[PDB]
C-alpha cells in the first residue's frame, strides 16, 4: 500500500497529486534504499539461489553479486566424475542440471 | 528461349532448398529455450521439413540464439566459416541482432552482424516461438525468390 | 488439436490407464477470454484518516 | 510527505500572466513562496513583482501587463521552487536528469561569473549559476544565462580562402596554413600585427604573442584601450579591481567614474546593491545620470 | 469483428499492410530531427 | 499537412527534409522515406472550441482513466482560448 | 516432513525372484515403455497449423512498440521523457521542442528495437498511455536498419495496430 | 555454451577442466548503473528456466532492505508462480537429460 | 606505510630472476606456438614482440608490481601452451587491423581535437 | 496489524545472534576487529586478513559453531578506503541453521591468503575475485582467469573500469579473422543524474567535521 | 605484532601497468576532482 | 497423469537406470563442503530445504 | 565540404570519415578488400551489384550498420549508373572480367562500361574517379585484354579529365586466379609453361597493397588527373616463380615444355565450358606477356604504402593447397626464389 516504494494505481495517478508525483519520481529516480548489505537466499529449482545486494544509500545499488546454484556445482564437477566414462560425464551434467546462463553470470 | 528452361530448373532447385533448410541450432541463452519450445509439439518445426538437429557440416541455416560474447566469437566464426554454401544465418533475439539488454557490456559483441552475416533479423526478448517460426518462413520465401541460374544465364 | 472407440480402447490398454478423464488436450473447459471488468480491491492504508505516513 | 491524496474537491486554477520572452509563466503551479517578490525588491531592485488579492485566490504577478526586463531577471527561474517560472529559450528541451553538468566560467562579462554548462548528447542546453560567494554569489546576468543560442547560430567550422573572384570558399586546413605560413614568412618586422578581440583565451594570447615575437612583430594590440602613458600595463595595481569583488561589502563610500555597472557588470552592481542595503553604503557617481 | 465492431476513428488506416521488409516498400531509418549548429553563410560581395 | 521537398521528399511533421546535396539520401533510393500523413499539428486545430460556461474547467482528455491526468484550465483571459496542455482542446467561455 | 525416495528393497521369496528374473530376461518394462509410446502414437497430435492458425495470446501481450494518439487525432505523447528514464536497455531516445501550436511533442522519438528487451516498462511508465506495445509479433525483418524504428515508424505502427490496441487497453486498464 | 578440457587415460576421465565464461555478460557490472526497478529484468534473464524464482529472490532482497512486507495476496501469488517455475525447471532438467541420454519422447 | 608485504620476491634481484625464466619460456615457446597455431607470424618477428612487451613495462620499480606482472605472464604462458588460447587472441598483440596512429602534433591537429 | 506494510521484527534472533557474536569475538581476539548484527538479523564479522584461514576453520570446525557451507564468496570494490577491496565470506550452518558473514580488507597488491582448504567450494569463487577484482590469493591451487575472455586485461568490476570496457572484437576480411579494436560506440551510454539532493534517511546521517 | 616479512617501500604505487588502461588513456587523459555544486534550481 | 507417464518410461527402465544408477556418487560430507545445494544435497541425503527450514 | 561530410570519429566503424564511395563492381577480389578499408574507416559506400545478394552477404560484416548500401545496377543502362552515383563524392570503377562471356563482349566491360561510368559520373558532379586497368595494357598487345583496357583508359581519360587511372600489375591475394592458377595447374597434368617459361618476368603485388593505395589516392589531394602504376618490390622470372609457389605448396613440380600455338589450342578447348573456365586463350596470351617497367609512371611507394614482398605473404595464399604431409610447415622452410632485379 505504501506508494513510495510501489507505483500507485493508474486511477489515482490521473486524479491525485500525490500519486502523480510519487509515480514520476519512482519511474524517474526510484525508491532510494537505506544503506546496508544483505545476502538473500531462496530455494530455486536448480538449488539455493542467493543475491549479495549491498546498497550505499541512494536511488541506485552499489554492488549485487549472484550466487547461482550451478557455480559451486561446476566447481565440484571435477570430483563429481573421477573415473566414469564420457557418456557418464554427459549423464552427470544432466542431473547437474547446469544451465549456462546463471553459472556464467 | 533459355529463360523458360533455366527458370523452371532453378525454381525447382530453390524450392528444394526452401523446403529442406536444416538449422544448426546454436542456442546461447533463453532464446535457445524459446527455440526448443518452437520445436515442441505445439508449433512442430519438424513439419515444415526443417529438422532442427544438424551437425554444422550438414546444415543450411544458423540460428544465433542468445547473447554472443567475446569469448564465443572465434568459435561462432569457425563454425560459420565451415558451413557449406548456401548458408543463410538468422539472428534471433534482441541480444543477437544487436547489443541487447547487455548492449553496453565489456565482453559482449554488439551484434551478430559484426561477427557473421545475418540474413533475417528476428526481434524479441525472447522472440515468441511463433515469431521465430515466422522468421523461418520469411527465409523460406527468400529462398523462393532465388535466381541463381537466371543470373548465370544472364551474366 | 475425440477419437474412435476402437482406437480409444487400444490406447488405454497400451497406456494401461483411463486417459479420457483428462487428455493433454484442452477442450471447451478452458476459461473464457472475455471476462467481465474486474473491480479490483484496495489495500489497508486507503482510509482518509489516521493514515499519517510517519507511523 | 504523504503517499496518497485525500483532496476530494476541485483544485484552483490561475490564469497565466506573461512577464517576458525570457521566463515561462505558469502561475497555477505557484505556491506563493514569495521568493520572486523578495528577489525583485532586494536583489534586482525592480519592485514590480508582487502579490494581488487575498485568500486562496491570491495571485503573485504584476497586475498590470508590465515588462520585467531587469539585467538579473533570469535568476528568478532558479529561485522559484516549482515550475511556475521557467526558462523560455530552453522550454522543454531536455529533462534535467539527463544533462551532464560541466563547470566553467562566463566570458560575456569581465566579472567571469562561475557557471555550469548543462550539455546532453553533445549539445549545450543551458547555463546555470555556480556558487562562489566571491564572484557571483549564485546568480548570473540574463546576458550570461541566455547566450547559448548564439553558439548554434552562424559559426565558423571549415577553413576558407579567397577564390579568384574574392569570395571566401571552403577548403582543407593544409592550404590555409600554407597560405598563412607563406605570407607570414614573406614579411617580418612591424609589418605583421594581431588584434586580440574580446572573448579570446589567455593560452592562445600567449601562443599568438610568442609566434608574432619570432618575427619581431611587436604590435600585439587589443580592442579595448587603456592609457599606457606612465605606468601603463607595467603594474598590476593600475588595471585591476584591486579591492576584489568581496571588498565592496565592507566599503563606506563608492565613486563611479562615469560607468553603467547595471550593464557593464551586473554581478558587481548586485554586490554594490547588497552592500548598499545591508551596510548602508553611500554610493555616489560622476558622469551620465543612468538609473 | 462482425459481432464486435472496432471503434472507428479518422487516423486508423483503411488498408492493412503486411511487413514491407525486403520489398522496396520497406522502412529505412533516418534522423527525424532538425539541424544542429548551423553554418555561417559567406558574403557574396567582393573582398574589397 | 505533408508537403514535398524541392528535391521531392515528403517533409515530416517536425519539419525534417534532406537538402539538395545531403549525401544521406541514398538510404531512400529503391525505398521510401516513411512519413505519417496524420499530422498532429492540424488534426487538433480543426476541433471545435468548447463553449462550457464556467470559470475553471476540468479536462481529462476523454475516456476517464484512459485519458490524460485531470488538469484544471482557467477560462479567465478574454483575449484567447484556454487549452489543456496534454490533449490540446481549446476551451473558451461562451463569449462570457 | 520428508519421504525417502529409494529404500524399497526387494524381497527374496521364490515368487519375487522368479518375477524379477522374468522381467530381466523376458523384457517387460522395456515392453511397458514400448507400449506407452504406442498409446501416444494413436493419440491426437498436438500441432497448430501456422500461419493459418496462431497460438493463443492474452490482452497483456507485449510486442511491437507503438505511439497511440487521442480520439481527436493529436498524439498523446507530451515528451515527459519518463519512458526514456525507465527503459533498462536505454533503447528509447527523445528530443522535445515547443511546437508551432505549442504542445511539447517529440522532434525525435526512436526506439532501438535491437536494444529493446520487450518488458512493457515504457507503457506502465507513460502517464498519458502514449507509448504502448501492440499485439503484433510478426515483424521479423531482413536488415538491421529495418529494426531501428523512428518516430514516423512508431506513429505508423500506432495508426495500423490501433483498433487492436484500443480494444486491448479497454480490456486491461482496470487490471493496471 | 560450454568447454571441457578433459584429460583421460582413454575412457575413465582423469581430470576435467570446465571453461565457463563462454556466455559472459557483464551483468554484475551492469547492475550498478540502473536503479533497482531497472535492475529487476537482469534476474529474469539470469537463470532462464526459473524466471519467477530469480525475480522472487531479487524482490525479496530489495524489500528486505526496505523493511517492507508484501501484502498477503502478493505472497500467495509469488509462491504459486514460483512453484509453477519449479515445475518448468524440473521439466527442463529431466527432459533435456533424457535427450542427452537418448530418450526423445519425454 | 613504507613497509609492505611481498608476493614472492624479496628484492629487485629475485623478481629480476623470475622475469628471466619467464623470457626463457617465451623464447622456447614462440617457435612451436607458431608451428602449432599455424601462425602467420614469423619466428624472429615472434621473439621481438615478446621482447617489446617485456620492455613495455620498463618503468616498474615496485617489487610487488613485478610479481604481479610475472604471475600474469605466467597465466598467459599457461593459456598459450595447452591451446586454451586461440589464434585470434595470439594475433591480438600484433595490431593488424588497427590503422597506424600519427604521433606529431601537426598530424594530431589535422585529424581532430585530441591531445 | 497496526504495521501491515512494515516488515516483521524478530528480536529473539537478534539477541541470540548478538550472543554468538560476543562468543566468536572472545574466542578469536587475534584476528577479529569488529562484529555487529544488522537490523534485519544478519550478523557480520570484520576480521583482519591474516585470519582468513584460522577464523573460517573455527567457524567450519567448532562444535558450537558448525558452519560447513560456503554460500558465496565476493569482493566489493570501493576506491575511497585505503585498502579498496573488501572480501565477504558467507557461511550457512546446518545443525544451527543461520547465516554468518565475515569480512576482510585488502588493497590491489597485498595478497590475501586463499581459503580453499577450509572450504573447497571457494576455489572457483576464489578465481573469480582474482579474475574480477585483481585481488591475488596466496598459494591458491590454480589462480587462472575464470570468467572473462582470453587474453583479457584489467579487472572489470573495479569501479574505475568503464562500463563499455576498452576493446571490442569483430570480423576482419583483410586478415580473415576476428580482431580486437579500440572502443568506438555507435551510441554513448547516457549517465542519468539520479540521487536527488534531498536527504532520505536521517538515521544514517554521516557525522560532520 | 603483525609479522609478515615487512619491507620498506618508499616510492609510491605504480599499479598503472596492472590496471590494463591503454597508454594514451593513462597518459593523455586529465582527471579533475571536485565537490559538485548543487543544482541552483533546487 | 503425465508425470507418472514420464516416470514409467524412465524410472523402472533397464537402460535408463543402468546408464544412470550409481554413476558418480557424491559423499554426503563432501557434498556440503563443496558448496553443493538444492537437489544435489537432497540427492545425497542431507535433510535440508530452504522452503521449510 | 558538405555539412554531412566533415570527417568525424577516430577511424573506427562509426567514425564518419567524410567519404561517399561507389566501388562499382565491388563484389569480387579487390572489390572485397577496398570496401573493407572503406568500411573499417567508416564511409557510406554505395556498392552496386548485378548478381544475387547472396554473393554480397560477405560485405555485410565489413561495415557498421547504416553503411554499404546495396543498389541494383545494370551494365547497359545509363539510368542505373545515374542512380548509383547520384549522391557520391568518389566513384571507384573495378568492373572487369577475365573470361569472355557469351553475352558481354570483352570491350564493353572495359571501354563502353568505363566510358558510361565516366560520363555519368562527370555529369553527376563526383569529385574524384579511380578507374582500374591492367598495367600491361598496350594498344597493340597480342592479347585483346590489354588492347581493350588501353582503349578504355584513353576513353575514360578523355571523358573524365581528372580521373585517377590506376595501372596495377598482376595481383595476388587469397582468391587470386594467378597464384591459385599455377597452383592448380598441377590438376591439368604437369605445368605446361610455354617454352618451359624461362623467358617471362613477373612483378606481382599484394592485394592489400593496391587496396590501400586506392584508399590513399582517395585521401590524396593531388591524385586527380594523374596515372599511378602499381608494381611489387621484387620481380621474378616465371619459371622460378612457379618453382617457389610449388615448393610452398610442396606439391611436386613437373614443368612441361609447350609451343605457344599448343597452349592456344588448350585455351580454346578450355574456353568452351559453360561456367568460369579455368583458363582462356586470352589468359595464355597474358601469362607469357611479361609485365613491362614504367618508371615514368608514378609508382606505389610515392602514395605512402610500402610494398609487401611475395615471400612474406605467400604462406596464406598457398597454404590451402598444401597437403596434410606439410600442412603444418612454416614459411622459413621455403627459400625465396631467385628474383631477377634491376
Ligand atoms: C490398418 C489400416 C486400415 C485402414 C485405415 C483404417 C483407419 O485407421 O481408419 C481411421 C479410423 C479412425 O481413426 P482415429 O484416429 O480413431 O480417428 C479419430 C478421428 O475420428 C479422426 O477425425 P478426422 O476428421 O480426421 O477423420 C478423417 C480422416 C480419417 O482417416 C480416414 O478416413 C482414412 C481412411 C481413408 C479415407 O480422413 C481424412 O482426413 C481424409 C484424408 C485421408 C488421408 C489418406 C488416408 C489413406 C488411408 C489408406 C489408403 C489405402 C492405402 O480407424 C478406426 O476406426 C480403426 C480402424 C482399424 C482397421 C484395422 C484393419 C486391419
Ligand atoms: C538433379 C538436379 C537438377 C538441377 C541442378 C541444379 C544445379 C545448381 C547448382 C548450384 C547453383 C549454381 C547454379 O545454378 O549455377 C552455377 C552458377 C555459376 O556462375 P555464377 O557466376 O552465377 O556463380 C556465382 C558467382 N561466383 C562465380 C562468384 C560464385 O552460379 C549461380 O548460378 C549462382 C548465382
Ligand atoms: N590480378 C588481377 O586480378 C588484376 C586485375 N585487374 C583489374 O581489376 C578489375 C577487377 O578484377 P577482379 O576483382 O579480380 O575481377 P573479378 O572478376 O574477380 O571481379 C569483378 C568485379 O566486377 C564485377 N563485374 C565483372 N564483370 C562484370 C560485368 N560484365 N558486368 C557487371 N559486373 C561485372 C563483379 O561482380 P560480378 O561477379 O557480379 O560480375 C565483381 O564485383 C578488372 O578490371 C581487372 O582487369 C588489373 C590488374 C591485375
Ligand atoms: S534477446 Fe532476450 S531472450 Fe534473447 S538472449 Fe537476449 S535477453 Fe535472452
Ligand atoms: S517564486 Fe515562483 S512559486 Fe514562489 S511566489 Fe514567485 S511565482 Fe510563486
Ligand atoms: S514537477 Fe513540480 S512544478 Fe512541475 S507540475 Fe509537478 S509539482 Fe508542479
Ligand atoms: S520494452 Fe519498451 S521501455 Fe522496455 S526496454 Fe524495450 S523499448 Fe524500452
Ligand atoms: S512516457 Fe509517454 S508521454 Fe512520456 S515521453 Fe515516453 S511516450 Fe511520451
Ligand atoms: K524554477
Ligand atoms: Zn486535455
Amino acid at each position: 500500500d505504501d506508494a513510495k516504494v510501489s507505483p500507485p494505481k493508474r486511477a489515482e495517478m490521473k486524479t491525485s497529486m500525490e500519486s502523480l508525483i510519487h509515480h514520476f519520481k519512482l519511474y524517474t529516480e526510484g525508491y532510494q534504499v537505506p544503506p546496508g548489505a544483505t545476502y538473500t537466499a531462496i530455494e530455486a529449482p536448480k538449488g539455493e539461489f542467493g543475491v549479495y545486494l549491498v546498497s550505499d544509500g541512494s536511488s541506485r545499488p552499489y554492488r549485487c553479486k549472484i550466487k547461482a546454484p550451478g557455480f559451486a556445482h561446476l566447481a565440484g564437477l571435477d570430483k563429481m566424475s573421477k573415473g566414469h566414462m564420457l557418456a557418464d560425464v554427459v549423464a552427470i551434467i544432466g542431473t547437474q542440471d547446469i544451465v549456462f546462463g546463471e553459472v556464467d553470470r | 528461349r533459355g529463360e523458360y528452361v533455366v527458370a523452371k530448373l532453378d525454381d525447382l532447385v530453390n524450392w528444394a532448398r526452401r523446403s529442406s533448410l536444416w538449422p544448426m541450432t546454436f542456442g546461447l541463452a533463453c532464446c535457445a529455450v524459446e527455440m526448443m519450445h518452437m520445436a515442441a509439439p505445439r508449433y512442430d518445426m519438424d513439419r515444415f521439413g526443417v529438422v532442427f538437429r544438424a551437425s554444422p557440416r550438414q546444415s543450411d541455416v544458423m540460428i544465433v540464439a542468445g547473447t554472443l560474447t567475446n569469448k564465443m566469437a572465434p568459435a561462432l566464426r569457425k563454425v560459420y566459416d565451415q558451413m557449406p554454401e548456401p548458408r543463410y544465418v538468422v539472428s534471433m533475439g534482441s541480444c543477437a541482432n544487436g547489443g541487447g539488454y547487455y548492449h553496453y557490456s565489456y565482453s559482449v559483441v554488439r551484434g551478430c552482424d559484426r561477427i557473421v552475416p545475418v540474413d533475417i533479423y528476428v526481434p524479441g526478448c525472447p522472440p515468441t516461438a511463433e515469431a521465430l517460426l515466422y522468421g523461418i518462413l520469411q527465409l523460406q520465401r527468400k529462398i523462393k525468390r532465388e535466381k541463381r541460374l537466371r543470373i548465370w544465364y544472364r551474366r | 488439436a475425440s477419437a474412435t472407440r476402437v482406437i480409444q480402447l487400444l490406447r488405454n490398454w497400451a497406456s494401461g490407464r483411463d486417459l479420457q478423464a483428462k487428455l493433454q488436450l484442452r477442450y471447451q473447459e478452458i476459461s473464457k477470454r472475455t471476462q467481465p471488468p474486474p473491480k479490483l480491491p484496495v489495500g489497508p492504508s486507503h482510509k482518509l484518516s489516521n493514515n499519517y505516513y510517519c507511523t | 510527505g504523504s503517499d496518497r491524496s485525500r483532496f476530494l474537491e476541485g483544485k484552483r486554477a490561475v490564469e497565466d500572466k506573461n512577464i517576458g520572452p525570457l521566463v515561462k509563466t505558469i502561475m497555477t503551479r505557484c505556491i506563493q513562496c514569495t521568493r520572486c517578490i523578495r528577489f525583485a525588491s532586494e536583489i534586482a531592485g525592480v519592485d514590480d513583482l508582487g502579490t494581488t488579492g487575498r485568500g486562496n485566490d491570491m495571485q503573485v504577478g504584476t497586475y498590470i501587463e508590465k515588462m520585467f526586463m531587469s539585467e538579473l531577471s533570469g535568476n528568478i527561474i532558479d529561485i522559484c521552487p516549482v515550475g511556475a517560472l521557467t526558462s523560455k529559450p530552453y522550454a522543454f528541451t531536455a529533462r534535467p536528469w539527463e544533462t551532464r553538468k560541466t563547470e566553467s566560467i562566463d566570458v560575456m562579462d569581465a566579472v567571469g561569473s562561475n557557471i555550469v554548462v548543462s550539455t546532453r548528447t553533445g549539445e549545450v542546453m543551458r547555463i546555470l549559476p555556480r556558487m562562489h560567494e566571491d564572484i557571483n554569489e549564485e546568480w548570473i546576468s540574463d546576458k550570461t544565462r541566455f547566450a547559448y543560442d548564439g553558439l548554434k547560430r552562424q559559426r565558423l567550422t571549415q577553413p576558407m580562402i579567397r577564390n579568384e573572384k574574392g569570395l571566401l570558399t571552403y577548403t582543407t586546413w593544409e592550404d590555409a596554413l600554407s597560405r598563412v605560413a607563406g605570407m607570414l614568412q614573406s614579411f617580418q618586422g612591424n609589418d605583421v600585427a594581431a588584434i586580440a578581440g574580446g572573448l579570446v583565451d589567455a593560452e592562445a594570447l600567449v601562443a599568438l604573442k610568442d609566434l608574432l615575437n619570432r618575427v619581431d612583430s611587436d604590435s600585439l594590440c587589443t580592442e579595448e584601450v587603456f592609457p599606457t602613458a606612465g605606468a601603463g600595463t607595467d603594474l598590476r595595481s593600475n588595471y585591476l579591481l584591486n579591492t576584489t569583488i568581496a571588498g565592496v561589502e565592507e566599503a563606506d563610500v563608492i565613486l563611479l567614474v562615469g560607468t553603467n555597472p547595471r550593464f557593464e557588470a551586473p554581478l558587481f552592481n548586485a554586490r554594490i546593491r547588497k552592500s548598499w542595503l545591508h551596510n548602508d553604503l553611500k554610493v555616489a557617481l560622476i558622469g551620465s545620470p543612468v538609473d | 469483428p462482425t459481432t464486435k465492431p472496432p471503434t472507428a476513428r479518422k487516423y486508423i488506416w483503411t488498408n492493412h499492410k503486411f511487413n514491407v521488409s525486403g520489398t522496396p516498400q520497406q522502412y529505412v531509418p533516418y534522423s527525424t530531427t532538425r539541424k544542429k549548429i548551423q553554418e555561417w553563410v559567406p558574403p557574396s560581395t567582393p573582398y574589397k | 499537412g505533408v508537403r514535398t521537398s524541392p528535391t521531392g521528399e515528403k517533409v515530416t511533421h517536425t519539419g525534417q527534409a534532406y537538402d539538395d546535396g545531403d549525401y544521406r539520401r541514398v538510404r531512400f533510393s529503391d525505398r521510401q522515406k516513411e512519413v505519417n500523413e496524420n499530422f498532429a499539428i492540424d488534426l487538433i486545430a480543426e476541433q471545435p472550441v468548447s463553449e462550457v460556461g464556467s470559470r475553471v474547467i476540468s479536462c481529462d482528455g476523454g475516456g476517464g482513466a484512459l485519458g490524460h491526468p485531470r488538469v484544471y484550465i482557467n477560462l479567465d483571459k478574454e483575449t484567447k482560448t484556454g487549452t489543456c496542455g496534454y490533449c490540446g482542446l481549446q476551451f473558451r467561455q461562451p463569449h462570457h | 516432513t520428508y519421504k525417502f525416495v529409494n529404500m524399497r528393497e526387494p524381497s527374496m521369496d521364490m515368487k519375487s525372484v522368479t518375477d524379477r528374473a522374468a522381467q530381466t530376461l523376458l523384457w517387460t518394462e522395456l515392453v511397458r515403455g514400448l507400449g506407452m509410446t504406442l498409446s501416444y502414437l494413436f493419440r491426437e497430435p498436438a500441432t497448430i497449423n501456422y500461419p493459418f492458425e496462431k497460438g493463443p495470446l492474452s490482452p497483456r501481450f507485449r510486442g511491437e512498440h507503438a505511439l497511440r494518439r487521442y480520439p481527436s487525432g493529436e498524439e498523446r505523447c507530451i515528451a515527459c521523457k519518463l519512458c526514456e528514464a525507465v527503459c533498462p536497455a536505454q533503447a528509447i531516445t527523445i528530443e522535445a521542442e515547443p511546437r508551432a501550436d505549442g504542445s511539447r511533442r517529440t522532434t525525435r522519438y526512436d526506439i532501438d528495437m535491437t536494444k529493446c528487451i520487450y518488458c512493457g516498462f515504457c507503457q506502465e511508465a507513460c502517464p498519458v498511455d502514449a507509448i504502448v506495445e501492440g499485439p503484433n509479433f510478426e515483424f521479423s525483418t531482413e536488415t538491421h536498419e529495418e529494426l531501428l524504428y523512428n518516430k514516423e515508424k512508431l506513429l505508423n505502427n500506432g495508426d495500423k495496430w490501433e483498433a487492436e490496441i484500443a480494444a486491448n487497453i479497454q480490456a486491461d486498464y482496470l487490471y493496471r | 555454451v560450454l568447454r571441457l578440457v578433459m584429460e583421460l587415460s582413454g575412457e575413465m576421465v582423469r581430470k576435467c577442466d570446465p571453461h565457463i565464461g563462454l556466455l559472459h555478460r557483464g551483468t554484475e557490472k551492469l547492475i550498478e548503473y540502473k536503479t533497482y526497478l531497472q535492475a529487476l529484468p537482469y534476474f529474469d534473464r539470469l537463470d532462464y528456466v526459473s524466471m519467477m524464482c530469480n525475480e522472487q529472490a531479487y524482490s525479496l532482497a530489495v524489500e528486505k532492505l526496505l523493511n517492507i512486507q508484501p501484502p498477503p495476496r502478493a505472497q500467495w501469488i509469488r509462491v504459486l508462480f514460483g512453484e509453477i517455475t519449479r515445475l518448468l525447471n524440473h521439466i527442463m532438467a529431466v527432459t533435456t537429460h533424457a535427450l542427452d541420454i537418448g530418450a526423445m519422447t519425454p | 606505510g613504507t613497509s609492505v608485504k611481498p608476493i614472492f620476491s624479496r628484492d629487485m634481484n629475485e623478481a629480476k630472476r623470475r622475469v628471466r625464466e619467464l623470457y626463457r619460456a617465451w623464447y622456447r615457446e614462440v617457435p612451436n606456438t607458431v608451428h602449432l597455431f599455424q601462425l602467420d607470424i614469423s619466428v624472429k618477428q615472434g621473439r621481438d614482440k615478446v621482447r617489446e612487451m617485456f620492455m613495455k613495462n620498463a618503468h616498474v620499480t615496485d617489487p610487488r608490481v613485478v610479481d604481479l606482472l610475472v604471475i600474469k605472464g605466467k597465466m598467459e604462458l599457461e593459456e598459450t601452451i595447452n591451446v586454451w588460447k586461440q589464434r585470434t587472441h595470439i594475433m591480438r598483440f600484433f595490431h593488424e587491423t588497427e590503422a597506424p596512429r600519427p604521433t606529431d602534433f601537426l598530424s594530431k591537429f589535422y585529424v581532430g581535437h585530441d591531445p | 496489524d497496526t504495521r501491515p506494510t512494515i516488515r516483521p521484527r524478530n528480536d529473539v534472533v537478534h539477541k541470540q545472534l548478538s550472543a554468538f557474536g560476543q562468543y566468536v569475538a572472545e574466542i578469536l581476539p587475534k584476528y577479529v576487529q569488529q562484529v555487529q548484527v544488522s537490523c534485519f538479523n544478519e550478523l557480520e564479522i570484520f576480521i583482519h586478513p591474516d585470519g582468513v584461514i584460522p577464523v573460517l576453520t573455527f567457524l567450519r570446525d567448532h562444535t558450537n559453531a558448525q558452519f560447513k557451507s560456503l554460500a558465496d564468496l565476493t569482493a566489493v570494490d570501493v576506491p575511497t578506503r585505503q585498502n579498496r577491496f573488501e572480501i565477504v565470506y558467507n557461511l550457512l550452518s546446518l545443525r544451527f541453521n543461520s547465516q554468518i558473514r565475515v569480512k576482510t580488507y585488502t588493497d590491489e597488491l597485498t595478497p590475501i591468503e586463499s581459503s580453499v582448504t577450509v572450504y573447497k567450494a571457494a576455489n572457483w569463487y576464489e578465481r573469480e575475485i582474482w579474475d574480477m577484482f585483481g585481488v591475488f590469493f596466496a598459494n591458491h591451487p590454480d589462480l587462472r582467469r575464470i570468467l572473462t575472455g582470453y587474453g583479457f586485461e584489467g579487472h572489470p568490476f573495479r569501479k574505475d573500469f568503464p562500463l563499455s570496457g576498452y576493446v571490442e572484437l569483430r570480423y576482419d576480411d583483410e586478415v580473415k579473422r576476428v580482431v580486437a579494436e579500440p572502443v568506438e560506440l555507435a551510441q554513448e551510454f547516457r549517465k542519468f543524474d539520479l540521487n536527488s539532493p534531498w536527504e532520505a534517511f536521517p538515521a544514517y546521517r554521516q557525522p560532520p567535521e | 605484532t603483525q609479522d609478515t616479512q615487512l619491507i620498506a617501500v618508499d616510492e609510491k604505487l605504480d599499479i598503472t601497468t596492472l590496471t590494463g588502461v591503454p597508454e594514451e588513456h593513462i597518459k593523455t587523459r586529465k582527471v579533475r576532482i571536485f565537490v559538485p555544486a548543487r543544482n541552483n534550481m533546487q | 497423469f503425465r508425470i507418472d507417464e514420464l516416470e514409467e518410461m524412465l524410472t523402472n527402465n533397464r537402460i535408463w537406470r543402468n546408464r544412470t544408477v550409481d554413476i558418480g556418487v557424491v559423499t554426503a560430507e563432501d557434498a556440503l563442503n563443496y558448496g553443493f545445494s538444492g537437489v544435489m544435497l537432497r540427492g545425497s541425503g542431507i535433510q535440508w530445504d530452504l522452503r521449510k527450514t | 565540404l558538405h555539412h554531412a561530410l566533415i570527417p568525424h570519429g577516430k577511424g573506427g566503424r562509426s567514425s564518419v570519415s567524410g567519404i561517399v564511395a561507389t566501388v562499382f563492381g565491388a563484389t569480387g577480389f579487390l572489390g572485397r578488400y577496398v570496401v573493407n578499408h572503406l568500411g573499417r574507416m567508416g564511409s557510406q559506400v554505395i556498392v552496386p551489384y548485378r548478381c544475387e545478394p547472396y554473393d554480397t552477404m560477405h560485405l555485410r560484416p565489413m561495415g557498421d550498420l547504416g553503411q554499404i548500401i546495396f543498389m541494383e545496377w545494370n551494365g547497359k543502362d545509363k539510368d542505373s549508373i545515374r542512380k548509383v552515383v547520384e549522391h557520391s563524392n568518389v566513384v571507384i570503377n573495378l568492373v572487369g572480367r577475365e573470361w569472355e562471356t557469351k553475352n558481354f563482349d570483352f570491350e564493353d566491360v572495359f571501354v563502353k562500361i568505363p566510358h558510361a561510368i565516366a560520363q555519368v559520373s562527370k555529369e553527376a558532379g563526383v569529385e574524384k574517379l579511380i578507374h582500374i586497368s591492367h598495367l600491361n595494357a598496350d594498344i597493340k598487345s597480342p592479347s585483346r585484354y590489354l588492347r581493350s583496357k588501353a582503349v578504355g583508359e584513353k576513353e575514360v581519360r578523355a571523358a573524365f579529365p581528372e580521373a585517377t587511372i590506376i595501372k596495377p600489375s598482376d595481383i595476388f591475394g587469397r582468391e587470386d586466379r594467378f597464384l591459385n592458377y599455377f597452383a592448380s595447374m598441377r590438376w591439368f597434368g604437369g605445368v605446361p609453361l610455354i617454352s618451359l617459361g624461362k623467358e617471362t618476368v613477373k612483378q606481382p603485388v599484394y592485394i592489400v597493397d593496391v587496396s590501400k593505395g586506392i584508399i590513399n589516392a582517395i585521401k590524396d589531394p593531388d591524385a586527380k588527373g594523374k596515372t599511378f602504376a602499381f608494381v611489387g618490390p621484387n620481380r621474378y622470372l616465371l619459371f622460378d616463380l612457379v618453382q617457389y609457389i610449388f615448393a610452398v605448396a610442396y606439391r611436386p613440380f613437373l614443368p612441361y615444355p609447350l609451343p605457344h600455338f599448343a597452349y592456344r589450342w588448350v585455351g580454346r578447348l578450355f574456353e568452351v565450358s559453360p561456367f568460369e573456365p579455368w583458363t582462356t586463350r586470352d589468359k595464355v596470351e597474358r601469362v607469357h606477356m611479361s609485365d613491362m617497367t614504367l618508371p615514368h609512371l608514378p609508382g606505389l611507394e610515392d602514395l605512402g604504402i610500402q610494398a609487401t614482398p611475395l615471400e612474406l605473404k605467400a604462406i596464406e595464399v598457398l597454404r590451402r593447397h598444401r597437403t596434410y604431409r606439410w600442412l603444418t610447415s612454416e614459411m622459413e622452410d621455403v627459400k625465396p626464389a631467385k628474383t631477377v632485379n634491376i
